[PDB]
């Protein structure tokens, strides 16, 4: 397949070839043009707060060691020995000043440097140039309010610019709330879906909620429960959708601070969020203070998703075109009482974790939609994302980005796939930029 | 067990061994086997309400954890060691049961098939609460659905059972430390 | 079980539960366990003639079904719900045994290896035929052959056993509703 | 591999490259040139007799919904939602007026039309063109005496013409017997063989019976039992073999009406078939009445096989080059007593079902022959099908098709593979026809 | 069993059947079940020293074989039929235990997870040594490590147990004929 | 990938692209340029000593039948029926005068000839040319002191020449000891590593022993036990490394006759080897008699390895780029007492068999090093084998081959990979020779 010419996503992001969820050659191409190029979620300050603390993380199909340095910075390195390529670290988290390979005993520092080689003097003499044998380092590592992302491509935009218009929406909860903590360790489960299936669902799919999650809505008694079985459509003005240049997007459901949490947490959460909102009105204005306590379903392009207020935080780690390893963390506000943080974390896992009853509702939808992309008669078929097209705006006086002023639509699918296609057909960031110079115009046509 | 000598043994595991190597009562082992076999039968036929009514105590904690992989030599990193796949009280189990029984749970059509294999049953009365029964057992749980989906779960269960309404012994605590860190079964949406 | 409340439970499954929750006899559970363990041993060592002679009644029905996947809400489509993977009388079992023992059954060289795991044994005497013993048990059956072929079967078995020649309890009915709709084991050529 | 030029099947069908049973690129090419082009078995009238009745079926690797319309016709559709590609139907059979997607709740009629979209007015307004959003329909659906076949290629010959000379042989049992019923549901088992291995075996392999099935012949006491361990060769005139332009073929074993059925059914069957034969003599002539009660081992190209009289009916559903999902139904004559139909159905499954003891004899033969096609030293080796070559005729006064007037030979292999090669090397039906204009001459050389 | 009639049965297997079909003692079956369940518990928690001290006799032979695949009709080729995956005396088991417990056994970090399922327990006293207890049982052994490595082992165990120090019954022989010829579990580094 | 041009192994064998352990296209290319071209281990005289004795063996991914002929020679044939490609032999060893196919009953002799075809006269008449239907024969089968190797390429050098300079080192144990026997049957286990990972480890990796095998060294009390946890470096003169033109190489650890065997065998072995050495001094000289009782870790290119004295004998049978089926035999000296042979065989399996505690130490090293070769950021990375480079010699007065006069280094990696690259980039033996005309000069640079 010629990725320069092949139209995998049609103009304005209106449709995508179903093969994108199944084609292994395209998956391999994504490793280069999506995962090696873009910002990927690694960890949070709260999981590696002290010097020497480390975790392992996936970046695409690669594994990295993410380590807190003595100077307080974070560096990340391929989890691969520079001698004969053995996996250096076999645990998920810990604290160490270095990592010793279990094959021939080479010792690397937390800073990636090759610090020791067994019997170096007797074996290599002065011939081994250890300065050139440091672990392969992730070129770019940056933080968004404690959330640590990595990128293999030195040419990438800074993380903040990459978030583009989505940053404005995330800031009330990520910054102005006093800050968030990630509660680990994550749940980890393999699903037989393409990573794009849950990514697209979290970035912009409110339409599915009442029907897909009918049983969870009816059984859990959460605040969005009126949607069960499409019994009710959210009123006008119930929310909006947004998307951005580099592909990140989200839905906003006004005021839904208790999110998917069962009735057992609703009163406590609605009091807490409302109280902080009243304080934030004076600091960031009424609209942004309201966004703070509004439910955001967001994907940070390509494969990191979240539900703010619900507190669900996801990495869709790619394995192959029909296999994804789902990492699920909880996010909590730092200044919440500890007992509330604990119950909120359990509730995130209860609803969206390995035995998350909400998450289970999505399994067949995402697995079959992905697997159908391999089927002969469906490869060249068109997946539709045209809901709301012709009603999106850009440059609004209040809400930035390409915005659909309705709670349910496919605005964020269109922006996600526009960026996806621009990357797949480009050889580098400069080409992506050239392919994106009229990004918002393309999205707001008709 | 001396855990300074048996270097691979956790304090918790050593404590649990001790409780069964003491007063062995054959009759209690048999009662425990019946209790667990009947529980597994109700679950296998998806009689989830009957399971709640007959097997589960009002004060239950039903907990399945997933432990982060850490170095055997680790002694400094002291953040949350595990997350809760399940950590349910009775009402939370009831929510899960209603979710299973809801006619708009699309994933349950066509009907799932469950088969449970319960083995290695051990039973011992608590020392300080002569009404508290400790039961340990292992489960293989086979779930089949949709023609060719097959998921097999493996676990050890540390239970406490106590006599409740009508003198019926009911589950007041189940603790499972799930042995596989990354699930390869699509989800853990089964009652271990 | 109220199957109007426990919406996922079939009438048949509810009927079968009832029979074991009644008169529990510990001694009968033990007899049943021995009976099934000895049966499994004979099968595992491929003593198929000994199995017929010692374990199988002349009036046996040996049945394993595969049920078509239908909507949980289905109420109109009323055609054959299942097919018979097995539905054998004694002579038909004998044909299958002779087929296994035939020296020109090429598939049996090199010799197959079977290992059976029988669990969850329950036993209850029939109410109306005090000579009829109901036994329920689950089986994991592992079949290995030809270096790297490994097939694992999982099933619940609803049996009736009755005293026959010499007072020996023998299988007069086995019913299995096989839980996997599409077999991933090359065939179902094993005696569950 | 260049499929225009590559000789995968030699002249006259005399041999085939062993790689055809193992090569995944060729398997992918077959999806296009074999499965998307030819007629594939779907269901029988007897399984979907009433309006609203439906079943799911595979067509190659694709899945379709096959539905009885209100007007009594049958239409088939891809089991894939037109919105975002989720699998519509998750059951194997039922009755419904429509199918609702569990993802976003789109509702399709039994006629494939997009009939409803949740909150269409509020979300899409009048912008969604539902007329263009019907399920992707199987272009061709036709019946052969209740047996329903589908074809994705509008350009295909009518089913009757496609059966070619094989139809004449099937008609006494399929038509003149008063009609057949398919007894469901089918057994379903995955085997590690290429779909062509059992297809070629059923189309024309009588040679294997005495040796492969030695133990089943000896143990079951069926009517063909004298063959056990090659103890006896069938007499001259015991049967014949045939093949046809579009690849279908069969063996005919005269008078073998009880087929593989164990001695417990032999007297009853031999009486029943003989009695109907005596009636049919007067209607269709002695020869055709005899064919009615003769055992036919047939493959309807590409992947539907049967043993008439035994009543075995097979679909070899392709998964990959070394994986096939075997569907096994029973066929019964409508006017048989119901108790006989029930016992006949059980006996079909007893012998050829998931625990079919006859079928088990074939496992290693077909799995290893297929898997060897992947092995380096065997890929370019030649599988032989030359038995009886130079003795076949065409245009016989009594028996139509390319015919070998002997019970055991490889006539039907040659016709099967001649058609296979003509399809693999062609881009469409017109090219197949051009490549087949001397089909019978090629088969009867020397 | 007549092995001339039951053509698939080996002389060894027929001999082993005979020993359990004779004096059935229910109490012995229960003792055996407890013994094996406690042994499996110690192994599952990786209390390997405790296993040696409490479960393993000083004169133990601990043997697991792998049998070469030969024709069922083979009668001429008479070279070594099997190799020993294990064939350990007490000191050799101790070496393996020290290897498990060594802090530089890199493969044991992060800590492995074991779950054993013991079924089909049969017990019979030896005829000529009334202090020798024959115990037969089957094991499914699940080993999980390193996030997504899962290995499942299946075996029948022919044991002899004898009273040792302090009157504690200990393993004096274990024999396993491993049913899979080519291992698909990375290794057989588990105590069956 | 263009294998003519692609530098997979750098000059002098100093490094290799990590992708060589993971790339499936390269694995397929190796089937042709490595496994179909080079000498592969089959069996030993001791396993098929009598006429009619046979075993099955893998040669690459192909399976062969290896049979002792009536004249005392050995011939090997593809385990594939010449009719329709079924696997002929399903057992691992036995004795027979022929092999009958279970599909249609064709009978082949131990000499590969098609000897019988069921009902040939009635079916084929005189038309079947059985002379042309013999099993596909392995072109070359030769012995090195009872050890039987096969090669599919008629153009290969004789086995003795192919062993090149390595033969000199093997001869004291293989020939002058009075001869070896292979004790079967082998252990068989699948590991998730590339075949090259254990091949490279056995050919030249002494560096890993103290660290990788720290726990086995400490626990087993073997003679090399001082190395545990890199507690001690072997003294100068403790051993050497060698490599050869056609890729075979080994390490030599002086005097280590008890090898990895636990203390329970050390005194007995050290007495036995020392006693035979004293006899051999007079026959083959002191140096070669010493080599006899010295521990050799050797790979016979490509995928046969051994530890002499320890008695470990290995075949790394390739399945795919990350899958290898490990066959483990024991080697014993013929004139050892039978009870010693039995205990030695058990000890080989105890340490290096399916439950070999030493072998288990290597699992993660080889599996992760192999699997990392698939990871995107590691494919183009360089595996290093530069230890000792610039200190190797050729043409030494005492020790032949390219030799590093030190116990620990990477000399043998360099020779192994030099030969590997020369084969991968060549179309035949003549091209390999041209690419190898300065083989030792390349290895001894700087
Ligand atoms: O799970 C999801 C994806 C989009 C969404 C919106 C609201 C509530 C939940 C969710
Ligand atoms: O199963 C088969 C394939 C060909 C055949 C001919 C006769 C009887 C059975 C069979
Ligand atoms: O296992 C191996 C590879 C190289 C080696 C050298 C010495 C002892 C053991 C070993
Ligand atoms: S592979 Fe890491 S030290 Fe050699
Ligand atoms: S995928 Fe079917 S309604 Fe959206
Ligand atoms: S495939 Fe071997 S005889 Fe036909
Ligand atoms: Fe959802
Ligand atoms: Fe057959
Ligand atoms: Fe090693």
């Amino acid at each position: 397949m010629n990725y320069n010419n092949k139209i995998l996503v049609s103009e304005s992001g209106l449709s995508q070839k179903h093969l994108i969820h199944g084609d292994e050659e395209l998956f391999q191409h994504e490793l280069k043009t999506i995962f090696a190029r873009n910002w990927l979620f690694l960890t949070h300050d709260s999981l590696i707060p002290a010097p020497g603390d480390y975790v392992t993380a996936k970046m695409g199909i690669d594994e990295v060691i993410v380590s807190r340095q003595n100077d307080g910075s974070i560096r990340a390195f391929l989890n691969v020995c520079r001698h004969r390529g053995k996996t250096l670290v076999s645990v998920e988290a810990g604290n160490a000043k270095g990592f010793v390979c279990s094959y021939h005993g080479w010792g690397f520092g937390s800073n990636g440097e090759l610090q020791s080689v067994p019997f170096e003097k007797d074996l290599y003499g002065e011939s081994l140039n250890k300065k050139c044998l440091g672990l392969k380092e992730v070129a770019r590592v940056e933080s968004f309010h404690g959330f640590i992302y990595g990128c293999f491509d030195q040419e990438a935009p800074p993380l903040m610019d990459y978030l583009g218009d989505a940053a404005w929406y995330l800031e009330p909860m990520f910054k102005h709330s006093g800050g968030l903590e990630l509660v680990g360790p994550p749940g980890k489960v393999v699903i037989k879906a393409n990573w794009k299936a849950p990514a697209e669902n979290f970035v912009g799919d409110a339409y599915h909620v009442g029907w897909t999650h009918a049983s969870s809505l009816r059984s859990g008694e959460s605040i969005f429960s009126s949607l069960a079985g499409n019994a009710a459509l959210p009123p006008e003005g119930a929310g909006l959708q947004m998307t951005s240049k580099y592909g990140s997007g989200m839905g906003v459901l006004w005021d839904g601070y208790s999110g998917v949490h069962s009735a057992d947490l609703v009163p406590e959460l609605m009091a807490f969020g409302g109280a902080k909102q009243e304080r934030l009105n004076k600091e960031i204005g009424d609209v942004r203070a309201r966004i703070y306590r509004s439910h955001l379903n967001c994907t940070v392009f390509p494969n990191n998703s979240m539900l703010t207020c619900s507190g669900v935080f996801k990495v869709w780690n790619p394995i192959d075109a029909n296999t994804t390893e789902v990492w699920t963390y909880a996010i909590v506000e730092k200044d919440m009482p500890e007992d509330l943080k604990r119950r909120l974390a359990d509730s995130v896992q209860r609803t969206f974790g390995p035995a998350g009853f909400w998450e289970s509702d999505d399994n067949d939808n995402m697995e079959t939609a992905s697997q159908n992309g391999k089927k002969y008669q469906s490869r060249d078929s068109d997946l539709l994302s045209n809901l709301g097209f012709g009603e999106d705006v850009y440059g609004d006086a209040v809400y930035p980005g390409v915005v659909g002023k309705s709670a349910i639509g496919e605005t964020s699918y269109r922006g996600f796939y526009r960026a996806y296609q621009a990357h797949v057909s480009s050889s580098n960031w400069a080409e992506f930029e050239h392919a994106s110079s009229t990004w918002h115009t393309e999205l707001t046509k008709t | 067990i001396n855990i300074q000598e048996d270097k691979l043994v956790s304090a918790h595991d050593a404590e649990e061994i001790l409780r069964f190597f003491n007063c062995h009562d054959s009759a209690l082992q048999q009662e425990a086997t019946t209790l667990l076999t009947q529980e597994a039968h109700l679950l296998d036929i998806q009689a989830y309400r009957a399971w709640l009514e007959h097997c589960v105590g009002s004060e239950v904690q039903y907990q399945v954890i997933s432990r982060e992989l850490r170095a055997a030599s680790e002694r400094r990193y002291k953040l949350n060691e595990a997350m809760n796949v399940y950590n349910e009280n009775f009402q939370q189990l009831k929510v899960r049961v209603e979710h299973q029984l809801d006619p708009q749970n699309w994933g349950n059509s066509p009907k799932l098939r469950f088969t449970r294999f319960i083995t290695n049953v051990q039973a011992a009365m608590d020392v300080n609460d002569k009404e508290l029964l400790h039961i340990r057992s292992n489960v293989i749980l086979h779930r089949a659905r949709r023609g060719n989906q097959v998921d097999v779960f493996y676990a050890a269960r540390e239970d406490k059972w106590k006599r409740g309404e009508g003198g019926v012994r009911k589950l007041v605590q189940r603790f499972v430390d799930y042995p596989e860190r990354i699930l390869q079964t699509h989800n853990l949406m089964v009652f271990l």
